[PDB]
């Protein structure tokens, strides 16, 4: 990858790592648009809070977030639009999960907004011995 | 802490609070050591001795119907009381150590959230060891009006989650007096001037507020309106 307006640091490649990233994953959403886009009509039908991590594999951030504000939840939608990659809700997301898998009881929560949860931290088959998305 | 340096408005208002904490902090005297409770050992004793609770937590009697005891619903009330007084008074710290103490950790974890978040690698300005506070302070706050509101609660545990949030109570409201109900409109202005500030300085999510909030906040010329019609 070519850069178009040169920047002042030409040592390392900052832009064109972004840019090839960045053409890869709207490569990766436009091939898995054919098999999302019949999964998200039969999940409809079903259970709600499905749609949103359904629609978030395709590189939505907004089209998520509206579904989740529009569907009678609002913590949901607040905590799917800080999906940056960076530190901070990373370890968040780790402590929340585990005050949930104790303390008070087992916390039986739903199986679409722990994967939503699981996803914010920075690994979600990985540093998630609970809710591994395995 | 740059709203408190800048705004005399909201500063004053806060040394208004310290104020009528103070004087309430007086009352209240050295009798904190002599609350002799039924139970002496573990929450809601007697309703234990009397096994019929499937859930440890406290979400399972406004899930289920009735599942306490008498001495363990006396015991609750007694605990919010004391909870709402050491909150009138000014002692946070003293409460939390209280609910440590008792065995309370879901009220010490919904008392400590009341601190916004507040990084020390990121505000320049107030340099600490950790960082503190949670970051979704708009939820936090919806989740504690709406507690208040719900029903099948104590008196007094809903009345500090609603003075907590920013709102009014109607059972505890009946025996305050002119000083803790002018604190009380205090506080609650305080809280809605903050959470104008923060929604006009986009500060908090734009779907983190779950309820609706009373956005209007009231001056002084209302308060001492309210307190007239309070006491006159």
């Amino acid at each position: 990858l070519k850069e178009l307006d040169s920047q002042l640091n030409e040592p390392r490649e900052y832009i064109q790592i972004l840019e090839r990233r960045r053409a890869f994953s709207r490569w990766l959403s436009c091939t898995a648009t054919p098999q999302i886009e019949e999964e998200v009509s039969l999940t409809q039908k079903n259970s709600p809070v499905e749609a949103v991590f359904s629609y978030l594999t395709g590189k939505r951030i907004s089209e998520a977030c509206s579904l989740a504000q529009q569907s009678g939840d609002h913590r949901l939608a607040l905590l799917l639009s800080q999906f940056v990659g960076s530190q901070s809700v990373r370890e968040l997301l780790t402590m929340q999960l585990v005050d949930w898998h104790q303390l008070q009881a087992d916390s039986f929560i739903q199986d679409e907004r722990l994967r939503i949860f699981a996803l914010l931290a920075g690994k979600p088959v990985w540093q998630l011995s609970e809710k591994k998305q395995i | 802490e740059a709203l408190f340096q800048r705004d005399s408005l909201v500063r004053q208002s806060q040394l208004v609070v310290d104020w009528l904490e103070s004087i309430a902090k007086d009352e209240i005297g050295e009798f904190s050591d002599n609350i002799e409770f039924y139970a002496k050992s573990v929450y809601w004793e007697n309703t234990l001795h009397t096994p019929l609770v499937t859930e440890l937590d406290p979400d399972a009697p406004i899930r289920q119907k009735m599942p306490l005891d008498d001495l363990d619903r006396e015991d609750e009330v007694r605990l919010l009381k004391y909870l709402f007084t050491l909150i009138r008074a000014g002692m946070t710290e003293e409460a939390q150590r209280l609910c440590k103490r008792c065995g309370q950790a879901w009220r010490a974890a919904t008392l400590e959230g009341w601190k916004l978040y507040h990084d020390p690698n990121v505000n320049g300005g107030t340099e600490l060891e950790p960082v503190e506070g949670n970051p979704y302070r708009r939820i936090w706050k919806i989740s504690c009006w709406r507690m208040a509101e719900d029903e099948l609660f104590n008196r007094y545990e809903r009345a500090i989650y609603a003075a907590l949030s920013g709102n009014l109570k109607q059972l505890l409201p009946v025996c305050d007096t002119w000083e803790d109900t002018v604190w009380a409109y205090f506080r609650v202005m305080v809280d809605s001037l903050v959470e104008q500030e923060i929604q006009t300085s986009v500060a908090t999510l734009d779907e983190t507020e779950e309820l609706p909030r009373l956005g209007a906040n009231w001056t002084l010329e209302k308060v001492f309106e309210e307190l007239q019609a309070t006491d006159l």
